[PDB]
């Protein structure tokens, strides 16, 4: 997780007025995932299974879920939207470039 | 006359008869035409049904004309209906009181006569003890639920009582 | 000597067990937790975020 | 021309736009990823303290 440090003070002089509502929205967005993602560790603790092995009284009912467990694969979703927004950003740049030329 | 009785009502108009469970009704020390009334609209709303097995009310009556004995023990009958109803059925129970306060008020009355040293307003050394003992018993368990909804008389509306 | 009857001769009280379970198994849910989990993993919510 | 040049600044400053909703993305897939990883955990185990419970 290669997070980037943001500067408020700079990105809330940087914003146009027709669109405040969604930069604000964003705003608000953001550290709600900040807390949130640092509320929980980034793996829950792998239960034992020595305490269910021998204190479970069924028999393949204690392997075969960590074995299932283990041979389970939980998807974790593909970015499909960085270089989409990335997109915006080289022709927004683009867009930019020339003006600070013309200027 | 603030409303304790009309509250009760309400919440059994809203609550009882909207409910899954059974119901018990323990009229301890008040109006016995409050327990007509009660039994009467009861009737009239197919809780309590004459006819057939399908009443869902159990009502225990120990009404303000009788003996401080009577007043005293008719709680505790409500709580055995209540009790075995959470217990032996599993299922969940309402347990409505009123009222409550003519328990530890028929107490104070009979323990004048067992030779006991009163306590404060003239009440019954054992104030506290009994109304534990009872009150302890109207509780929600892991074997089933009791929502119970006591009115609670007020002596000359004072809440330090 | 219960190998027969493997509640050492319970004779009753079997009629109220299977309630406790019950009373236990709607603490834990409804689902049958005698097999493996099943699953549905969501999506988040996204939208178009250019310059308007 | 000083106001020309602060126009030049702001519009330096033009990234933390996309920077913001890089990183409000980048976490938020991370947030579901961790979460999801609950999710299958919170009831293997719950499936398992079951049967020692019972
Ligand atoms: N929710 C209410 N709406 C209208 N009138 C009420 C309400 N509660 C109480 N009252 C009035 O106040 C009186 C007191 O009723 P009651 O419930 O029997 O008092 P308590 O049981 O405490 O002695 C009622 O006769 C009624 O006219
Ligand atoms: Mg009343």
């Amino acid at each position: 997780l290669a997070l980037k440090t943001i500067d408020w003070v700079a990105f809330a002089e940087i914003i146009p007025q027709n669109q405040k509502a969604i930069a604000s929205s964003l705003k608000s967005w953001n550290e709600t995932l900040t807390s949130r993602l640092a509320a929980l560790p980034e793996n829950p603790p792998a239960i034992d299974w020595a305490y269910y092995k021998a204190n479970v009284a069924k028999a393949g009912l204690v392997d075969d879920f960590e074995k299932k467990f283990n041979a389970l694969k939980v998807p974790v979703p593909e970015d499909k939207y960085t270089a989409q927004v990335d997109a915006e950003e080289k022709e927004d740049v683009k867009s930019c470039a020339e003006w600070v030329s013309l200027s | 006359g603030v409303g304790k009785t009309v509250l009760i009502m309400e919440l059994i108009n809203n609550v009882a008869k909207a409910h899954g469970g059974y119901s018990v009704f323990a009229g301890v020390g008040e109006r016995t035409r409050e327990g007509n009334d009660l039994y009467h609209e009861m009737i009239e709303s197919g809780v309590i049904n004459l006819k057939d097995a399908t009443s869902k009310v159990a009502l225990v009556y120990g009404q303000m004309n009788e003996p401080p004995g009577a007043r005293a023990r008719v709680a505790l009958t409500g709580l055995t209906v209540a009790e075995y109803f959470r217990d032996q059925e599993g299922q969940d129970v309402l347990l409505f009181i009123d009222n409550i306060f003519r328990f530890t008020q028929a107490g104070s009355e009979v323990s004048a006569l067992l030779g006991r040293i009163p306590s404060a307003v003239g009440y019954q050394p054992t104030l506290a003890t009994d109304m534990g003992t009872m009150q302890e018993r109207i509780t929600t368990t892991k074997k089933g639920s009791i929502t119970s909804v006591q009115a609670i008389y007020v002596p000359a509306d004072d809440l330090t009582d | 000597q219960t190998s027969g009857g493997p509640v050492d001769a319970s004779s009753e009280y079997q009629q109220e067990l299977e309630r406790e379970l019950f009373k236990l198994k709607q603490m834990f849910g409804n689902a049958d937790m005698n097999t493996f989990p099943t699953f549905k993993f969501e999506d988040p919510k996204f939208e178009v975020i250019e310059k308007p | 021309i000083d106001t020309e040049k602060s126009q030049q600044a702001l519009v330096q400053k033009r990234h933390y736009l996309f920077d913001v909703q890089r990183n409000n993305i980048a976490m938020a897939l991370e947030v579901t990823y961790r979460e999801r990883l609950y999710r299958v955990y919170k009831e293997v185990k719950n499936r398992l303290d079951y049967h020692i419970s019972v």
